[PDB]
């Protein structure tokens, strides 16, 4: 009845897929957090210390947040992308400890290495993590504090919360003069509107961090200067900026068009009738007296010569999304037809210099009080401290940015982490059940975050967690580590502040990666 | 857990393979420990199930044994031989505990490699090791019972029903125990001036797979595997007092001495030198037969030429055996052993004094395989145990089953206090170590603590391999033994209690005295101290270094 | 990496089912070889040979098997033939339903094995009383009924058509190795056989063949009361163990050198002759010297004999190895030898020695064979090994038990009552072993071509009203008693099968993972 | 689920020999049963299916 020879048997799932079921798989996915988890205790704190990646392009990228770091490694394993998407959604949505939240999340499967081992399935781990989030997330909104309740100033309270993002990185020892900046940055856009892309810093090799400007204008850089250029003066008083959406050329990107003539005293009205398309639209701009004219395509060299004999300075090949940034400061709105252009239209500034930085002319709007948008430009020697420092300023910005929307005053170093512990280890006194033991796990490990703060300082954990634990028995709050005076105290009088989104997006943010892994015992890999 | 490896410094230069240094190293360490001990882990405690192992020919090994299974594995790791050989010194020592030892000092470096980045010194985690076990010492003395009011051997029949838990003999235990008990007490002997010890193995272990394990006899005497040299012998001897004969001297033809040269100047010697050869050997057999030994055990093989004579004067040869399986015969029945025949005199003789006696010798078939049972010895008493079973591989985890039971008896009755089992010292130890501690504090304090923890991986693995809560048996551990430690020694009730708790089987906590389950009180110690050299010398390693053969 | 491990570890549930799965297929090949329209088994050796059977011992020796747990259903082969011999096909096809049938749980229940083994254990004692209730003692001393029950193996071979010659060469076979208690044993059973001739003109043979002619012409090939003598050392010239290494000064010493080597000879071959022995068997080669001194005075020369014949000439004539010449007597003579004759055959020569037949010693017989080729008498010889098995349980087992698949239909109906009892968490252990019972009388359905769903029906519910005799009739697939069927078992033989079966399912249970090629 | 365990509930009816001709026949008139007396467990019967 066989067909012939023997029949071997047929393998259900297709050959060369892993397949693993029972506890081991768990564990190994755990583990597999826990080593990526290496990298980032160290991080964390002040004191952290940077990473260095190079990738297989040998490109460098050096990042102290674990957000980049998870972007430049490229991550295999199913559990391990877990960490990689806690540290990208905390960094769209808030930017801010997206390091701590990977030390929370991974220290979760840690504490449940042990309960793993009992007889207890990771199912009513799960309900003890979940009841405990619940709680955990009350108390940080019962311990923040009105700022309109004392009457305080309104720029104060930006300031000592961009000094708090301003540590771990390398701005902590220069952040005197560099506060001051992007305190001012959220200040110039919009209450209700705020966005992340006018704030955009240009990278500009060479230079010093300290030699840098803070200034409501814009800087589009520049392509090319075709013919007529460095004879304009690059410093105005008051410059009237025109901006155009239509391309000025001489048949260059325009589809090809047969012209046909059949005599010969026509084919010469033909060939200056292109030179009077050409200057009739640049004759209407000079009418409207617009003194800067900037395009997001290419500028012919007709039309440059045509601005050289009146000094209008003509820069194109501009991106869009540096267009987008000018036409906010220089009120109206930009007009693609020159025959449309009205006075309204037009943009002005007290002053207006083109220097030159870094073997590099910029062109830099000043005098502009109506101003929504703002520019920043950074120095340093190497060119991996300026990506250092745009992304140091950039999680520091957002802190003002989501302070301005919600006022509200939480704790931080240490001094949170330790009084929401103590808050669950009284209610885990009552459960009297499994959920009595996930609950003190779950309170100790939200000790992590305290612990590499002692850690990477020199100083024992163990001798700070036994003052914290007699000192947090009567009532405290804000109370927590400080570096400088190396002894533990309260942080409200160091005027140290957080804002309340960081911590209340990461316990939740923790406690999803942890009940996602904990949820899978089998991991099935094809191919 | 160890990803990226480790970037090779040029500045570093050494011969043979990289050298890894810092915590990677603490980090394989438990990884490599970790590995041996999920093997163990599922073989512990009667709900465990042991693993098998093959040997690359076809054959395979299934064993309960720790020792056995960490044996046939090879560890390339070199922290990783000190868990393989701290089996092989548990079994050869004690002789029981070898599952737990392994578990008890996995967990011993898993919680002390937590604690080295918790920046406590590895120094001060051994000191609070240390200094914990000596208090943890003091407090198995005072849990020691001493038997009392007990009706015959039932102390030591419950005591041996514990080692056979866990291995195939443990749902025939009931009838292997009385076979234990009577073995090792008639090899009772007596020496060091009026000390009393006992022989190790000296118990033969006969293989024969057929009819059932419920239905292995157990023969009042010594029995020996060996197979007749011929089969005219008669096969049973009848009457009482039958002499045997323990000699190491061979009956063979045999060549003279090789700085001998015989060189002859006449052919009329060929026939008396020839003949004298086989003569020689025949003046000492003469001897023997006319003394009237019935039979006549041998060390090397016996040649056709002298097995005439044994079977004209009804005597029944014996061939090669073991060296050490004829000095228990000897001893048992009284006879001599003998390895090389002389006397005072320059002339030789034979004494009635090295003949041996008994009540009869038998020669009994167990299936295809034949062997000797020596029933109703004289000067000592003796005893043997045919194991049956289905196949021969039951029959060799039975061996080891066997073995095991008689190192806990052995250890019982040099000790008369015993401890309870079944996680009751480990769930003591626990609480006892909890209020321990807090008095000194300071740093000590956390290590400490950590040490009365560990303890509790041999609790909780019974548990989880009985597919049952384990967290539910754990918090009734705990709820018992710590309210009960502060107990002033009037109006009773309070610390009888604490006394048992862990049974697997019905998964209540009920009477271990009742139950039968308990422990000598040698496995317990000198377990923990075992377990302790293995994990300090570990932990103190910082950096390995490895060279690369030549 | 770390030492040898990892590769692919099973663990979990599947590592149990893994072994349940491969187990079962080693009784699915040998499914079709119980009854007795059982088919056969061709196998094929790495040495080239061919073995043909139908015994389910014979099949899974052969048969190279590399897992795990799939090997310890080989040696239950063995189990059964060397302690009994009959039933090895029976236990092989329990054991393997056994896992199956009575552990599927813990893929879905999740019951500890050790919980199963703890009822298996009183199950094997419930299932050993059960057999001792419905077994009916036996006369040994009736020669009609010890023919029916040789019979019974014989049922199931290819020898049932002699199953009337076979039974007359068994039973004189056993009976004249019996000894007076009577203890028996196979050493002493001859398996030679003859190539070629017909099965009805085979017969036991009392003495021992020997397939070598006479040595010398003038040697009597016809004596009508021959006296045997063993000698175990050679007639040739002994060299010894140490060299002689003879100085030879004057050439008259050289020719006494080789002068005495004859007379050496000479005076052992006068030793001889003192009891005038009409047959000499040499254990080892024989010079042509010595045999002329012998043919002087009567005695016969034959080549030299292996050690295993040697055991079964003396038991025959009752002669006494005696090794050493001089120490021969006429006491260590053998006597009482009915006739001594030579037949030619082409492949090789054939000597026969009959016994006077007329407590002492126990007497050695051969069995002759004649079959149609090499293949078919070692078909033969293993179905007399089988059917001459069966008469030794009988005598040491006066005790008779329900053939035709009713000893384990028996013990099913009976497990089945007392599941319900019995109540408690081991009530499924206990009752499934019933079910695994009942997969032996249902084979003989399958192979038989009736419908197992009627008959067996029918047969438990005729069980316990009819009698505990009623079976599966092998050849009309019907319902009948074994009373009238006139065939029966040993109760050894079920005993085996019921405690061999058992006893290596809890060894299979107690299995947690399996690791491959860790060392040598 | 479902489907998976009707398979393993067969393996007993197959080993005792019963034709997968007759065991088609045994879940078609089984389930014809199944499904007529779901309607008379339902107490959940609702007109609304608005709020």
């Amino acid at each position: 009845m066989n067909f012939g020879s023997q029949t071997p048997t047929i393998v259900v799932l297709k050959e060369g897929t892993d397949a693993s079921q029972g506890k081991g798989q768990i564990i190994s996915n755990i583990n597999a957090c826990v080593a990526v988890q290496e990298a980032l205790k160290p991080t964390l704190g002040p004191l952290g210390s940077d990473i260095l990646i190079v990738t297989s392009n040998q490109k460098t990228t050096i990042s102290n947040d674990g957000a980049t770091i998870l972007k430049l490694l490229d991550v295999v394993h199913p559990a391990a992308k877990t960490l990689v998407d806690i540290s990208r959604a905390q960094d769209a949505e808030v930017g801010d400890g997206t390091t701590s939240v990977t030390i929370l999340a991974g220290e979760l499967m840690k504490e449940a290495k042990p309960f793993l081992e009992e007889g207890i399935s990771s199912h009513l781990i799960m309900k003890g993590y979940r009841k405990a989030v619940s709680l955990a997330v009350e108390k940080i909104n019962e311990l923040a504090v009105d700022i309109t309740s004392e009457k305080s100033s309104g720029r104060e309270l930006l300031e000592r919360c961009a000094r708090t993002a301003m540590s771990s990185k390398l701005i902590h020892n220069n952040a005197d003069f560099f506060v001051k900046m992007c305190v001012d940055a959220v200040l110039s856009l919009d209450r209700n509107d705020l966005d992340d892309k006018l704030i955009g810093i240009k990278k500009i090799p060479g230079g010093a961090m300290e030699e840098s400007l803070f200034i409501n204008g814009v800087a589009f850089k520049k392509t090319f200067s075709y013919a007529g250029f460095e004879q304009q003066p690059k410093k105005f008083n008051n410059p009237k900026i025109l901006s155009l959406n239509v391309e000025l050329e001489l048949k260059a990107e325009k589809d090809n068009a047969e012209v046909r003539v059949e005599h010969v005293e026509d084919y010469q009205a033909i060939v200056d009738a292109e030179w009077q398309l050409i200057f009739e639209k640049l004759r209407q701009v000079e009418e409207t007296g617009a003194n800067i004219v900037l395009s997001k395509l290419p500028i012919g060299d007709l039309a440059t010569q045509f601005f050289a004999d009146r000094n209008i300075f003509c820069a194109g090949r501009v991106s869009a999304d540096d267009m987008n940034r000018v036409i906010q400061a220089v009120g109206g709105s930009i007009q693609s037809t020159t025959s449309d252009i009205k006075p309204e239209h037009l943009g002005t500034c007290a002053l207006f210099e083109e220097m030159q930085i870094g073997s590099e002319r910029y062109n830099l709007f000043q005098g502009c009080p109506q101003a929504k948008t703002c520019t920043l430009l950074l120095r340093g020697g190497a060119e991996q401290v300026i990506a250092e420092v745009e992304r140091s300023l950039h999680d520091a910005i957002m802190i003002v940015k989501r302070a301005l929307q919600n006022k509200l005053i939480v704790a931080g170093g240490g001094a949170t982490e330790m009084e929401v512990s103590k808050c669950l280890r009284d209610y885990s006194k009552t459960i009297a059940g499994k959920q009595q033991m996930i609950i003190n796990a779950f309170a100790k490990a939200l000790e992590v975050i305290p612990r590499q703060l002692c850690e990477n300082a020199g100083f024992d954990a163990i001798e700070i967690l036994n003052k914290l634990r007699l000192a947090h028995s009567k009532g405290e709050k804000w109370y927590g580590v400080v570096f400088e005076t190396e002894n533990i105290g309260d942080n409200f009088a160091k005027f140290v502040w957080e804002p309340a989104l960081v911590k209340i997006n990461a316990l939740n943010s923790a406690t999803e990666a942890t009940n996602l892994i904990l949820s899978v015992d089998e991991t099935i890999t094809n191919k | 857990m160890s990803q990226l490896f480790n970037n090779s410094r040029s500045d570093t230069l050494f011969l043979g393979g990289e050298k890894i240094s810092g915590d990677d190293i603490r980090n394989q360490n438990v990884l490599a420990t970790m590995a041996v001990a999920n093997v163990v882990k599922s073989s512990l405690g009667p709900v465990g199930l042991d693993k098998m192992l093959v040997d690359d020919i076809g054959d395979f090994t299934v064993t309960n044994d720790g020792a056995t299974i960490l044996s046939l594995l090879d560890v390339q790791h070199p922290a990783g031989k000190i868990l393989v050989e701290l089996a092989q010194q548990q079994d050869r020592e004690i002789g029981d505990g070898t599952t737990s030892v392994v578990i008890i000092a996995s967990e011993l470096l898993k919680r002390a490699n937590e604690l080295v980045k918790n920046k406590i010194h590895p120094t001060t985690i051994i000191t609070g090791f240390r200094v914990a076990l000596r208090e943890a010492i003091r407090f198995i003395n005072e849990v020691l019972s001493t038997s009392v009011d007990t009706l015959g051997k039932e102390t030591l029949i419950n005591i041996a029903k514990t080692s056979m838990s866990s291995k195939i003999i443990g749902a025939d235990s009931d009838f292997f125990s009385n076979m234990v008990v009577d073995a090792l007490l008639a090899v009772k002997t007596q020496n060091s001036k009026g000390e009393i010890k006992y022989p190790v193995k000296a118990v033969n272990v006969l293989k024969a797979h057929g009819k059932s394990a419920t239905e292995s006899l157990l023969v009042p005497g010594y029995a020996l595997n060996c197979t007749v040299a011929s089969q005219a012998m008669p096969k049973r001897i009848a009457g009482g007092n039958v002499k045997i004969a323990c000699l190491d001297l061979n009956l063979q033809k045999a060549r003279m001495a090789m700085g001998v040269q015989i060189n002859i100047d006449d052919p009329e010697q060929l026939e008396q030198i020839r003949k004298r050869e086989a003569g020689i050997v025949l003046e000492r057999v003469k001897k023997i037969i006319d003394a009237g030994a019935q039979v006549v055990l041998t060390t090397k093989g016996i040649d056709d030429l002298c097995l005439k004579e044994f079977v004209e004067a009804k005597i029944m040869g014996v061939r090669r055996c073991k060296k050490e399986d004829l000095r228990r015969i000897a001893r048992a029945t009284g006879a001599t052993l003998v390895s090389s025949m002389s006397n005072l005199e320059g002339e030789e003789t034979f004494e009635s004094s090295y003949l041996g006696l008994c009540d009869e010798v038998v020669q009994a078939k167990f299936s295809d395989d034949e062997c000797i049972l020596i029933k109703g010895t004289s000067k000592h008493s003796s005893s043997s145990i045919i194991l049956r079973g289905a196949n021969d591989y039951s029959l060799d985890e039975m061996e080891r089953s066997l073995h095991d039971s008689l190192s806990v008896v052995k250890r019982t009755l040099e000790s008369g206090n015993v401890v309870p089992g079944g996680g009751c010292v480990e769930a003591a130890l626990n609480i006892y170590l909890d209020n321990f501690a807090t008095t000194v504090g300071s740093r000590e304090q956390l290590a400490i603590a950590e040490f009365a923890a560990a303890l509790l991986i041999i609790p909780k693995t019974l548990a989880v391999n009985a597919a049952k809560d384990s967290s539910e048996l754990v918090a009734k551990l705990r709820s018992y033994h710590a309210a009960s430690q502060m107990a002033k020694p009037e109006d009773v009730k309070r610390r009888s209690y604490r006394n048992y708790g862990l049974d697997l089987i019905r998964g209540k906590i009920v009477d271990e005295i009742h139950a039968g389950v308990l422990e000598p009180t040698i496995s317990k110690v000198k377990s923990l101290k075992s377990a302790l050299e293995a994990c300090v010398a570990i932990l103190r390693i910082d950096t390995m270094i490895t060279v690369d053969p030549e | 990496v770390f030492m040898n491990a990892s590769q692919e570890r099973t663990t979990g549930r599947q590592a149990q089912i893994s072994n349940i799965t491969a187990a079962k297929a080693v009784a699915d090949v040998i499914r079709t070889c119980l009854g007795p329209k059982a088919m056969l088994k061709m196998l094929l050796d790495p040495m080239g040979g061919l073995v043909l059977t139908n015994d389910g011992h014979a099949i899974l020796r052969e048969i190279d098997v590399a897992h795990p747990a799939a090997k310890s259903m080989l040696e239950l082969s063995r189990t059964q033939d060397e302690e009994v011999g009959d039933g090895t096909t029976t236990v092989i096809i329990l054991a393997g339903e056994i896992l199956a049938q009575c552990a599927p749980y813990l893929i879905e229940k999740n019951i500890h094995p050790v919980i199963i083994i703890q009822a298996l254990k009183k199950a094997l004692t419930d299932a050993l009383e059960v057999i001792k209730q419905v077994s009916k003692p036996v006369d040994v001393e009736n020669d009609a009924a010890m023919k029916k029950l040789i019979q019974a193996s014989i049922g199931t071979k290819y020898v049932i058509h002699w199953s009337e010659k076979m039974c007359e060469l068994a039973l004189d076979a056993v009976k004249t190795v019996r000894k007076d208690f009577e203890i028996d044993i196979k050493r002493y059973v001859r398996v030679e056989k003859i190539p070629g001739g017909d099965v009805l003109d085979s017969r036991v043979l009392k003495g021992v063949l020997l397939n070598k002619d006479v040595v010398h012409p003038k040697m009597s090939r016809h004596i009508e009361n021959p006296r045997v003598v063993l000698l175990d050392c050679p007639l040739e010239y002994k060299k010894g163990e140490s060299q002689t290494n003879i100085e030879i000064e004057k050439e008259e010493d050289w020719n006494r050198i080789l002068q005495i080597e004859e007379e050496q000879v000479q005076l052992m071959c006068e030793q001889i002759l003192a009891v005038r022995p009409t047959l000499v068997i040499t254990e080892k080669g024989v010079s042509d010297l010595a045999q002329h001194y012998l043919l002087k005075g009567g005695c016969s020369v034959l080549r030299r004999v292996k050690k295993s014949d040697n055991n079964r000439i003396a038991r025959v004539t009752g002669a006494t190895i005696v090794n050493r010449v001089e120490d021969l007597k006429e006491s260590d003579v053998g006597t009482n030898c009915g006739l001594f004759k030579v037949e030619m055959i082409g492949d090789e020569y054939f000597s026969f020695l009959d016994n006077c037949k007329e407590s002492g010693l126990q007497k050695a017989c051969t069995i002759m064979l004649r079959g149609g080729s090499k293949d078919i008498l070692n078909e033969i010889d293993r179905n007399l090994q089988d059917a001459m098995a069966v008469a030794r349980n009988v005598m040491l087992s006066p005790s008779l038990s329900p053939g035709g698949g009713a000893t384990e239909m028996a013990v099913s109906v009976k497990l089945a009552e007392k599941a319900k009892q019995l109540e408690g968490i081991q009530q499924w252990p206990y009752q499934a072993v019933a079910d695994a019972m009942e997969c032996i009388p249902r084979t003989l359905i399958q192979n038989a071509g009736g419908d197992p769903i009627r008959l067996l029906s029918q047969l438990r519910a005729k069980h316990a009203q009819g009698n505990f005799t009623t079976g599966i009739d092998g050849d009309k697939g019907k319902i009948v008693d074994m009373v009238s069927y006139g065939i029966w078992e040993p109760e050894v033989i079920k005993q085996q099968s019921v405690k061999t079966a058992i006893e290596s399912a809890c060894l299979l249970l107690r299995v947690d993972d399996i690791v491959s090629g860790v060392r040598k | 689920i479902l489907a998976g365990e009707l398979l393993n509930v067969s393996e007993k009816l197959i080993s005792m020999g019963l034709s997968a001709v007759e065991i088609i026949q045994g879940y078609n008139m089984a389930r014809k049963f199944t499904l007529k007396e779901l309607d008379e467990m339902v107490v959940g019967e609702i007109t609304d299916k608005n709020d």
